């Protein structure tokens, strides 16, 4: 059993249930420490970020207009996809929609 | 309602201690009693030793009955009782004057003032209603005149805790609505009778009290007020008094020298 | 003592274990607990028993009438789980049950991804974690 | 700072708060602050940017086109 | 040993029949005595008659038996009878027999008068009248004696009133 | 976070020591505290605790 | 002094939000809010006393050294004339408890219990708030404290001195005291561990 | 997939709501 | 649906018994006559309130869940069976949770019950029933005894005006060009090949710096601006006063159609309410009726009209459909008018309109049958199921012979396309 | 099982509603979820759908529902202020301006460490100030002496009741009489 | 099964129609058949 | 069947006295009851009225008629609770104890609504819990406590004296809006008079007995002049042993 | 009971048939081995065989992650040291 992202054995979260902040802090709650409490409010249901590549290999990069200028006569628009030496980036560095790679090397 | 008897018995024991304000006299007005009796300093007049209402020997309502206390009265207590009585029957009397739904004739001048202040008569109706309706206690609600901001706002609505008079704040009472829980109760049992939530029925008492009002009486009241703050002797008295206060500041500042 | 760990899992490790006050699910939990004590069952087996126990027809579709993401409130779970340890004779001194079950939860509250567990390390298996890193353990 | 303040003498100011003007105002005020804040605790960087922009800005009916019009213009959508 | 002990005890001590909510004690979803909610309800109420304490107030210190020989002139009634009925009424709280109720009526009349003298019209008074045959104080509206209960099991009543220190057991 | 902590430790420090400019003999600190704690120590005002000053 | 970095604010986690009606940017030169809240009172107190902050109320009473609640209660009973004598001390306690944590006292535990049972059962579905109340109120119990002691004990949180203290707390019993205090099945553990329990909890 | 699980959804029927008029008015897609 | 005096026969299926239980006479006096005489539908809520059944559910595909629940069950002992079945019932079919009186589907919702018992309760004929009804239709709108109720709006076909336009638009031919650019520009655009745009850039010096611009850019700006001004003309002109002839048909069994000449000024909600005020003025009703306007489409569909800006679009989109022989000064529109409130008189009119619409012989017959099953009305005198099926059979068998049922009433309920195919 | 009962459309809707006001989102559940009470998020979604089926578009329906909530809240806190006034002139309730006097006391006590004697003295002279204390107090600068305006007191509260006349009867308006 | 009260109502469903359970037209008065106990000690054993 | 019968109705034996008319009117009242029950289920807030330990279907013996007590319970108190709920939602005070609402709203004018409603809720509760229907005789230990303070050389003089001081305190509160408590200051007993919208917990006392001095409490029975009679009866109906166990818990 | 189910009295409890032919595998996984350390195959920390694994290859770069002691290591203060160096020069 492996999670997809980094191979974790659990699904990532911070909190789950509605009660946990309450039940954890219960003596404070009967006491009334928790009335103006902004820690039990702000982060109560707070969950982790989505750390995921929606495009593992970008089919999004570039946006549509750019394709028009990926021809031979746009030195500029060629250049925004290369390194400072003019070499292409490896796929796992700067992922590009295969159309863009064909048009670009050509 | 009428305290005229209990105050008839209480008053002669108050009047010699009020001679500062004025001495013994035939006719006293509940208003002037209320104000003379209003704020009592613990410092000047304390409870005299063996204060019968302090050790709970006698109740405050019954101090009118026993004569031992009338010979040697405790000023703050006697005061508190008299203030309460005078204030409350001032209320009832006043309400019996505003609570005449007899004439549906509505003065032009009143409208003239009210629209300038609120913007319609319905606005005032609604002001009175939400002030009488929503209350922290069951008291009386007052519509009064304050000379302070009077150019801007002639009128405002103060709902006073219990039976306490607006005269105590230096406000000129115009009209009054009775929301005291006797009224609420007899209203409740007026509904189950014929030929329900508390909120909506006390608002129904509020806005069926507003519809029974006599506006002419309020006209006379407001005119009397304006005339009063327009009087010369008002200004003169103010001057003489503040003059005294200045002399006192000066002489108390000289005393330490 | 591992009992408290098990009960911690039944309380906090399970989304929507029905209404835990009801005598049905309550009896499920009771019986399984007495079977984790006295060694009649593996913890893993009793847990998979608990979550696979019979509750009510069309369970998920009644769960759509209460829960959004299927996570119920955890009070009923802890009150039942303390109740069971009290009514069974588990501890010599009555309070200890409730205290431990409570305490072990409070400590785990601070941990990253606190209420999820890797399925292999969650319970008894051939390979285990060192006694410091075990989950609801007293040594964490 | 131990200058006795009586709660009865404030009453005028409290009556000012029962007027629907001031409550219209607190409503506008609280509805402007009710949008979700991304700020959290006070930040030096953002304060600096803010005030630097204030220094830079201190140094500083026609018919609404309907959906059908933008339906007909292919260019505009691009 | 302990487990089968517990099994026997839990099986013998279990209740049956229908409760105030109309269901079995073992019913699935709905429960009785939540968090000793009934226990507390007995704590603050307690089981006692008004008549009981009026009597224990007027009698005061003096001997029960003496009182019984007094309240019966020679030809009045058997002393053993009203002694029995009195004992069973005071501790082991029961409805008083109409014997004891007649005696107490002509004994306590001024304390019952004083307890009854202020009451508004539509509110429960305190009255001993046996014009109806039966003694069960669920039958009178609980207005016969001062009782708030239809029935209380003798042992519990006795424990409760003895937790009040008035009588000398030791 | 550390900034906050440090701000509020130096503040309360400043008030414990500034109380002395408020009350010289005023008491407000225990007599036994006058016996034991008014002496120089590693917690109070050490000279330097480290080599190579 | 400034950080080792100057960055913009960290992004807001999904599910995370600034609580309602809470002014996030408020400064000390802002005008004082009208009501009494932990927030408004603490900003106020910052303006009045400067940087004086105490963890709890008994720490304040520590700093003033010999000034009880009621003594100050007379100062306030003087200032606000219409207050009672009871409400005057109450005012002090409420202000102090707003600036710091609520006090730990037998009195307040009793009040809590009394309200809890003055309300009774509730219309909550599973009797939710009642299980809340009950589960909380047992945290303050003697038995619970004993258990907390045994738990910190299990983790080797004591020292030699604590032990010899426990020992000589034990030697003070008789066989009779044991027979009485073993009835509760807990309290004898409390007689032995009393000082250590009191040490952990306080 | 030509084999389906118990608690998993099977394939969507392609369309390429107007026709639910007889149904629950609130019933969505 | 217990009907069939509408097809010229007496009801069958024994439900007669259920309607005659002394319980039904207690709860809903008169309901029995209502449903047996008038063919009328009862729903879940009505069957629950009458105590015809104990069980109700909202769960999808219940049958699957019953199956899979009884798969997990184990023994056959009737203790077990009793509990399994019982638990199934309690958890789903009894409404313990998540259920309200607003949400259950009910025809007889309490005002309606009051009406029914005023009309049909304790009446010794069908004839008495309808002179009663006739006397109820006659009531004014202002009488105390004319009571209103929420009417269930019969649903529109399309549900929105936009849907109306689109649906109407498939019977039509789109123009290649939108209305605002069809008309030739006031300037003149020389048509080039597409390609000659892209070669039209140019180099100018603005201020101190070099800049690449389109040589034609300003020209295209004039163009696009002009098109915008024409759009504005077009829209402002759709708001201009539209003098059309208005037909409005009141939805209900009482045919009435109001016609009047109305001018629509759709620039400064108030206009819809003006039109509704007028409609009500003609119908003879107070102007406080809550009225749902609706658009009757040439496609025989229907829309609600919620807003003035929508109404304008309806006027513009429907040219009108008119018989020219009949001469109208202005183009007609056709509105349907739904009533959000039924009055007592109205409802009674409806129900009499149905009683007259079904076979008299079977009306009277079915009345006889109900009062024969009912008997005395005491809990004993009601026929049990076995006698009721037999009785219904007696009446059915005797009526079916008559030409009325088989020759006429049977083909009555046919669909429209069936009648088309037969014709 | 965890799968959202919320379809993406609903998610987008109550998310937009929630982000336009935090009050609406927090109302039901600030700390823990109170699940036996109705929630504004839900009520508002309900009346939103209600608006949509009466033909109101997206934007205007949202801002209309939000206005509904805000106006309700306006009612509530108007009531709160109306009672706040009464409660302040009842004498035993306190807004911040007096609380600063309480804090003032606690801070004076801490700053200069005080003997219980000094405290009682403070109490009695502050009682004297509180009651007998006068507006318009004078400082001697000599020749030249200046009078300024002080803090609150009870005597000031008297003189305010007589219209600064120094007399109990200024009211000419009709009232009851006693003989 | 027996302890949970649920489903015991079902022995008695004939009560749902009052005038019928008096009249005895239908022979089925019970869960599995003609009466509640026809064969208690036999039938259920047919399940493996 | 208990669940199915509406809130007010009593479930009893048919005497077959019902004409069909009123028999139908009843079913209609039941339908209405079902509707209003469905809306009260959703109007439900956090706080709610307390369940009464004793049957009030008839009056409270020697004290109240049915109409009096049910004008307190089902009229004033439930309004107080509606108010309290309206103003504790959407505030930092959501879902906390009755205490932490009373105590954190103490002495502030801004939250005066919340505080007043809260304290009235408590007072009414404690009042109901202070009434034992046929009354009770004050326990020995409490009598010993009271005697050491109020008693002057007389047998349980403390009882007549306490039920005197309560009367006096009640008559000396003129406004007729508020409560009279017998409380434990923690160093001594005393009888305190609280004004409406104030509570013993707010002043951090420990309450023993409560008496309701609102005019709305005694109006339907004792009229406007009947306060003395009212209190005198209250002691016939009060609950002493409660006051005792609270006292003993306070001490230790 | 008193310890793990995968570990009996003499070492790791030998489930598969590989363990019975090769029972060196039960008691010795390396030089970081102790007896409590069987069944927990990872040994303590800072200890031999303490390294955690990720898809089978051990994690030996941990410090390099948080940027303590790496060549790519995170530097706290730069602007300061540069400023001061400028001053000196
Ligand atoms: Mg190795
Ligand atoms: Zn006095």
């Amino acid at each position: 059993r492996e999670g997809w992202l980094f191979g974790q054995q659990v699904q990532l979260h911070y909190h789950r249930f509605p009660d946990e902040q309450l039940i954890t802090n219960l003596s404070r709650w009967r006491t009334g420490e928790t009335v103006g409490d902004i820690a039990m409010q702000q982060f109560r249901n707070a969950q982790p970020f989505d750390i995921e590549d929606k495009d593992p290999q970008g089919v999004q990069r570039p946006s549509p207009e750019v394709y028009m200028k990926l021809n031979y006569k746009n030195p500029a628009t060629i250049s925004r996809f290369l390194t400072r030496t003019g070499h292409m980036y490896p796929a796992d560095i700067l992922p590009l929609n295969p159309e863009a790679v064909v048009k670009l090397r050509v | 309602l009428r305290n005229a008897r209990e105050l008839h018995r209480l008053l002669p024991a108050l009047l010699p201690l009020l001679d500062p304000p004025v001495p013994t006299g035939a006719s006293v007005c509940a208003a002037h009693l209320i104000v003379a009796t209003g704020h009592v300093s613990k410092q000047r007049e304390p409870h005299m030793s063996n204060c019968p209402v302090l050790e709970r020997k006698i109740p405050l309502s019954e101090i009118a009955s026993d004569d031992n206390f009338l010979k040697h009265p405790c000023v703050p207590c006697l005061k508190h009782r008299i203030n309460f009585l005078a204030s409350e029957d001032f209320c009832y009397d006043f309400v019996e004057r505003c609570g005449c739904g007899t004439d549906g004739a509505l003065p032009p001048e009143w409208r003239c003032i009210v629209e300038r202040q609120f913007g319609s008569m319905a606005a005032l109706v609604e002001e009175l209603v939400i002030h009488a309706s929503n209350r922290r206690e069951a008291g009386w609600t007052w519509l009064v005149y304050d000379a302070q901001q009077a150019g801007e706002r002639p009128l405002l609505v103060v709902n006073m805790p219990a039976q306490r008079s607006p005269l105590l704040l230096g406000l000129w009472p115009l009209a009054v609505v009775n929301v005291t829980e006797a009224v609420l109760v007899e209203a409740v049992r007026a509904e189950s009778s014929g030929s329900k939530k508390l909120s909506e029925i006390r608002e129904k008492v509020a806005r069926d009290a507003v519809s029974r009002m006599n506006w002419g009486f309020i006209l006379q009241q407001l005119k009397k007020a304006e005339t009063y703050y327009a009087s010369s002797d008002r200004g003169e008295k103010i001057r003489v008094h503040r003059m005294k206060l200045e002399r006192e500041a000066v002489t108390k500042a000289m005393s330490g020298l | 003592d591992d009992m408290f760990i098990w009960l911690c899992h039944t309380a906090m490790s399970v989304l929507n274990p029905g209404d835990m006050r009801s005598r049905l699910i309550y009896n499920h939990l009771r019986i399984l607990a007495e079977s984790v004590a006295s060694g009649e069952m593996t913890q893993r087996t009793a847990f998979r028993f608990f979550e696979s126990a019979v509750r009510s027809p069309a369970y998920r579709e009644i769960a759509k009438r209460q829960l959004e993401g299927g996570a119920a409130t955890r009070l009923a779970g802890i009150s039942a789980a303390a109740d069971v340890m009290r009514r069974m004779g588990l501890t010599r001194r009555p309070m200890s049950s409730y205290f431990e079950l409570y305490q072990r939860i409070v400590e785990r509250s601070e941990a990253m991804t606190p209420w999820g567990f890797p399925p292999l390390f969650q319970f008894e298996e051939r390979l285990s974690l060192e006694p410091r890193l075990k989950f609801f353990s007293r040594a964490s | 700072f131990i200058s006795p303040q009586l709660p009865q003498m404030d009453w005028r100011n409290m009556s000012a708060r029962s007027s629907e003007e001031s409550i219209r105002e607190e409503m506008r005020q609280l509805a402007e602050n009710d949008v979700m804040q991304h700020q959290r605790v006070f930040n030096e960087r953002m304060w600096y940017e803010k005030e630097e922009e204030h220094r830079m800005k201190a140094r500083s009916p026609p018919r609404v086109l309907g959906g059908d019009y933008f339906k007909t213009r292919f260019g505009y959508s691009l | 040993m302990g487990e089968r002990m517990r099994a026997i005890i839990e099986d013998y001590s279990k209740g049956f029949g229908l409760g105030p909510h109309g269901h079995s004690p073992t019913h699935d979803t709905i429960h009785y005595n939540t968090l000793n909610a009934e226990g507390e309800r007995v704590r603050d109420l307690g089981y006692t008659d008004a008549l009981g304490r009026l009597f224990s107030e007027k009698l005061g210190d003096r001997d029960v038996h003496q009182w019984a020989v007094e309240s019966c002139a020679d030809g009045e009634a058997d002393v053993r009878q009203l002694l029995l009925s009195l004992h069973e009424w005071r501790e082991r709280g029961r409805p008083p027999s109409l014997l004891l109720a007649n005696v107490l009526s002509k004994y306590l009349e001024e304390e019952i008068a004083a307890f009854n003298k202020g009451i508004p019209e539509n509110a429960p008074k305190l009255q001993l009248e046996t014009s109806d045959g039966t003694l069960a104080h669920s039958g009178s509206g609980g207005s016969r004696s001062g009782t708030m209960w239809a029935d209380v099991d003798p042992t519990t009543f006795a424990l409760h009133q003895a937790s009040q220190s008035t009588r000398s057991t030791r | 976070t550390d900034r906050i902590r440090r701000y509020f430790r130096e503040l309360e420090a400043v008030h414990t020591s500034g109380s002395a400019s408020a009350r010289g003999s005023g008491g407000g600190t225990t007599a036994e505290h006058k016996q034991q704690d008014q002496f120089y120590s590693p917690e109070n005002q050490p000279i330097s605790l480290h080599r190579n000053n | 002094h400034g950080n080792l970095f100057y960055f913009r604010e960290y992004p807001m986690y999904p599910g995370e939000y600034v609580p309602a009606e809470h002014n996030t940017l408020s400064s000390l030169r802002d005008e004082l809010r009208l009501d009494l809240t932990a927030q408004s009172l603490k900003e106020a107190w910052m303006r009045v006393s400067g940087g004086v902050y105490f963890q709890s109320v008994d720490e304040y009473y520590a700093s003033v050294d010999g000034l009880d609640a009621e003594q100050i209660g007379e100062v306030l009973a003087a200032l606000f004339p219409e207050l009672n004598c009871y409400e005057a001390q109450a005012l002090v306690q409420r202000t102090l408890e707003c600036i710091s944590r609520p006090v730990s006292a037998a009195s307040r535990q009793l009040s809590r219990t009394i309200t809890a049972e003055a309300v009774g059962l509730d219309n909550a579905p599973g009797h939710y708030t009642n299980f809340l109340e009950w589960m909380g109120r047992l945290t303050e119990t003697r038995a619970f404290k004993t258990e907390h002691a045994l738990f910190e004990f299990s983790r080797r949180k004591f020292n030699r001195d604590d032990v010899r203290v426990m020992f000589e707390n034990y030697r003070l019993m008789s066989k009779a005291t044991l027979l009485a205090d073993s009835a509760d099945s807990y309290s004898h553990f409390y007689t032995v561990l009393k000082d250590f329990a009191r040490k952990v909890a306080g | 997939r030509v084999a389906f699980d118990f608690n998993d959804q099977l394939h969507p029927t392609r369309i390429g709501y107007a026709w639910f008029a007889s149904q629950d008015p609130t019933f969505g897609h | 649906i217990f009907d069939g005096p509408n097809v010229g026969i007496t009801p069958y299926g024994g439900m007669t018994r259920l309607l005659a239980r002394p319980e039904t006479s207690l709860k809903y006096p008169g309901l029995a006559e209502f449903v047996v005489l008038t063919g009328a539908s009862l729903f879940a809520g009505d069957a629950l309130r009458l105590g015809w059944t104990d069980l109700f559910t909202t769960i999808p595909d219940m049958t699957y869940h019953i199956k899979e629940w009884f798969d997990t069950t184990e023994h056959m002992h009737n203790d077990a069976v009793a509990w399994q079945l019982g638990h199934l019932l309690e958890t789903c079919f009894k409404m313990k949770e998540s259920h309200s009186s607003a949400m259950e589907r009910a025809a007889i919702t309490p005002t309606r019950a009051r009406w029914v018992e005023d009309a049909f309760a304790d009446q010794p004929s069908v004839n008495d029933i309808m002179r009663t009804l006739t006397e109820i239709e006659q009531l004014p709108f202002q009488s105390t005894h004319n009571t209103s109720d929420e009417s269930h709006i019969t649903p529109y076909t399309l549900g929105s005006v936009a849907a109306g336009v689109q649906r109407l638009g498939e019977h039509r031919l789109r123009y290649t060009l939108s209305p605002w650019d069809i008309t030739p520009p006031e300037d003149s655009v020389v048509l080039k090949h597409t390609s000659e745009m892209f070669r039209a850039y140019v180099l100018e010096r603005r201020g101190a710096t070099d800049v690449v611009t389109h040589r034609d850019a300003e020209r295209a700006a004039a163009w696009s601006q002009q098109r915008q001004r024409e759009y504005d003309a077009y829209c402002s002109l759709k708001e201009a006063p539209h003098p059309r002839h208005v037909y409005a048909r009141l939805e209900g069994c009482e045919g009435k159609i109001v016609s009047f000449e109305f001018v629509f000024e759709i620039s400064c909600t108030t206009t819809i309410s003006r039109l509704k005020s007028r409609i009500l003025d003609a119908l003879g009703m107070p102007r406080d009726r809550n009225i749902d306007l609706g658009w009757y489409l040439p496609t025989l569909d229907t829309c609600p009209i919620h807003s003035d800006e929508e109404l304008m679009q309806v006027l513009h989109t429907d040219p009108g459909i008119e018989d020219p022989k009949e001469k109208l000064r202005y183009p007609p529109i056709y509105f349907i008018v739904k009533r959000c409130t039924l009055y007592f008189s109205e409802w009674a009119y409806a129900v009499k309109h149905q009683l007259l619409l079904q076979s008299p012989f079977a009306l009277r017959a079915a009345f006889g049958l109900l009062q024969e099953v009912r008997g005395d009305g005491a809990a004993e005198n009601v026929m049990p199921l076995a006698e009721t099926l037999g009785t219904e059979f007696k009446y059915f068998t005797r009526l079916m012979r008559r030409p009325d049922f088989y020759r006429v009433g049977v083909h009555t309920d046919k669909s429209v396309e069936k009648w088309e195919e037969i014709k | 099982d965890d799968t959202s009962t919320l379809s993406p459309e609903r998610v987008a809707l109550r998310d937009e509603l929630a982000r336009k006001s935090r009050l609406v989102a927090s109302e039901g559940m600030r700390y823990y979820n109170i699940f036996w009470v109705r929630k504004p998020l839900d009520t508002m979604e309900k009346e939103y759908y209600e608006l949509k089926r009466r033909g109101v578009d997206h934007g205007e329906a949202i801002r209309k529902v939000l206005q509904g909530f805000y106006s309700g809240l306006a009612v509530k806190k108007r009531v709160a202020a109306i009672q706040a006034e009464e409660a302040k002139l009842t004498g035993r309730f306190i807004t911040m301006r007096e609380a600063t006097v309480v804090l003032g006391v606690l801070a004076k006590l801490h700053k200069e460490q005080l003997t219980p004697h000094q405290v009682s003295l403070l109490a009695k002279e502050q009682g004297e100030t509180t009651q007998s204390g006068a507006k318009l107090t004078a400082i001697v600068s000599r020749q030249v002496e200046v009078k300024e305006t002080a803090n609150d007191s009870v005597r000031q509260l008297r003189e305010k009741a007589e219209d600064q006349t120094g007399f109990p009867d200024w009211y000419t308006g009709e009232s009851p009489t006693y003989s | 099964f027996v302890d949970l009260e649920t489903g015991t109502s079902l022995y008695f469903r004939d009560t749902r129609d009052s005038a019928e359970a008096i009249a005895h037209a239908a022979d089925s008065k019970g869960i599995k058949g003609m009466d509640n106990a026809i064969d208690l000690y036999n039938e259920y054993r047919i399940v493996p | 069947y208990h669940a199915y019968v509406p809130k007010g109705a009593s479930v009893q034996m048919g005497e077959t006295f019902m004409p069909s008319n009123i028999a139908t009117a009843v079913f209609r009242e039941t339908e209405a009851a079902a509707a209003r029950a469905d809306k009260t289920k959703e109007e439900t807030g956090f706080f709610s009225q307390p369940r009464l330990n004793y049957p009030v279907s008839s009056g409270i013996p020697a004290l109240f008629s049915k109409d009096q007590f049910d004008m307190q319970y089902s009229l004033f108190h439930r309004d107080v609770v509606e108010t309290l709920n309206r103003h504790t939602l959407g505030t930092p005070l959501e879902g906390h104890n009755l205490e932490t609402v009373i105590r954190k709203t103490s002495f502030d004018a801004t939250q005066a609504v919340a505080h007043t409603a809260a304290s009235e809720h408590f007072n009414y509760c404690f009042f109901y819990k202070s009434l034992r229907p046929w009354g009770t005789a004050p326990p020995p230990r409490l009598r010993e406590a009271l005697q050491l303070q109020y008693g002057t050389n007389g047998s349980a003089d403390a009882m007549d004296e306490v039920r005197r001081i309560v009367w006096v305190t009640a008559a000396s509160h003129q406004e007729r809006c508020g409560w009279v408590y017998l409380v434990w200051s923690g160093v001594h007993f005393d009888v305190v008079e609280f004004p409406h919208g104030s509570c013993p917990i707010a002043s951090d006392l420990i309450p023993l007995l409560a008496l309701n001095v609102h005019e709305s409490a005694y109006i339907l029975d004792y009229g406007t002049s009947g306060l003395k009679q009212y209190v005198e009866n209250y002691f016939k109906a009060c609950n002493w042993p409660l006051a005792e166990r609270y006292y003993l818990m306070a001490i230790g | 009971r008193q310890h793990d189910s995968g570990v009996n009295q003499y070492g790791l409890k030998p489930t598969n048939a590989y363990d019975y032919i090769n029972p060196t595998n039960l008691i010795n996984f390396g030089r970081g081995t102790t007896f409590d350390n069987l069944g927990v195959r990872r040994a303590g920390r800072g200890e031999i065989d303490s390294s955690p694994s990720h898809s089978g290859s051990p994690v030996f770069t941990q410090a390099k992650l948080i940027g303590l002691s790496g060549e790519e290591q995170l530097t706290m203060c730069q602007s300061e040291t540069m400023a001061l160096r400028l001053c000196m020069a």
